[PDB]
């Protein structure tokens, strides 16, 4: 791709430290101020059930798969423009990559 | 000074001071009040931490809410017709011995 596998674990810590104030991954994990994302690998944009999503996320249809996501979290706004995801970015691939890593492996 | 008193979750009421044109979320640090989790992003509309609810005499004259704000106040927990993130509303005059709830 050009993106490659990191630490999980490093990842979980990631998750933990700058995600989990906002979002669940386990399967039957409910939705906080952002949605759950167990199985977002492979789903489009906006369609988590019992969500609320802005206008911006759906229409902007992306297929989340490790790379696309890879873009989005290194500045999510300049990549959905109008999404209400607070969070300003991770800029250092190698935290993206062992944060995928780890979202990879959770959200299965 | 003005008097400010919180109604905590746990039903505690914690009376406390600050001073005008500090913001809520200055209150809640300066003074070590006991809210679990209150203002995680430090103020900078990445959390709803912060939201608390007001008096509808004291809301109605709040400063207009922004986008920025109401984006974040629209993912709080227990919303209501008089919710604001504290961290961005500032002490007045008017807000002397007001009561705010954290939800
Ligand atoms: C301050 C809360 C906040 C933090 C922190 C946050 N998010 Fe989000 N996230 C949201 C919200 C709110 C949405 C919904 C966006 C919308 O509808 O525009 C979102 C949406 C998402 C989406 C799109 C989901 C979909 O189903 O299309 C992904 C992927 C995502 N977040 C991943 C994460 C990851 C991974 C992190 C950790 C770096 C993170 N977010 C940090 C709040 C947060
Ligand atoms: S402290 Fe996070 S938005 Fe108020």
């Amino acid at each position: 791709t050009e993106f490659k596998a990191g630490s999980a674990k490093k990842g979980a810590t990631l998750f933990k430290t700058r995600c989990l104030q906002c979002h669940t991954v386990e399967k039957g994990g409910p939705h906080k101020c952002g949605p759950n994302l167990h199985g977002i690998f492979g789903r489009h944009s906006g369609q988590a059930e019992g969500y609320s999503y802005t206008d911006a996320n759906i229409k902007k249809n992306v297929l989340w798969d490790e790379n696309n996501m890879s873009e989005y979290l290194t500045n999510p706004k300049k990549y959905i423009p109008g999404t209400k995801m607070a969070f300003g970015g991770l800029k250092k691939e190698k935290d993206r990559n062992d944060l995928i890593t780890y979202l990879k492996k959770a959200t299965e | 000074k003005i008097t400010v008193h919180f109604i905590n979750r746990d039903g505690e009421t914690l009376t406390t001071k600050g001073k005008i044109g500090d913001s809520l979320l200055d209150v809640v640090v300066q003074n070590n009040l006991d809210i679990d989790g209150f203002g995680a992003c430090e103020g900078t509309l990445a959390c709803s931490t912060c939201h608390l609810i007001f008096e509808q005499h004291i809301f109605e004259k709040l400063e207009a809410i922004t986008d920025e704000e109401n984006d974040m106040l629209d993912c709080a927990y227990g919303l209501t017709d008089r919710s604001r993130l504290g961290c961005q509303i500032s002490l007045t005059k008017a807000m002397d011995n007001m009561t705010v709830r954290v939800p």
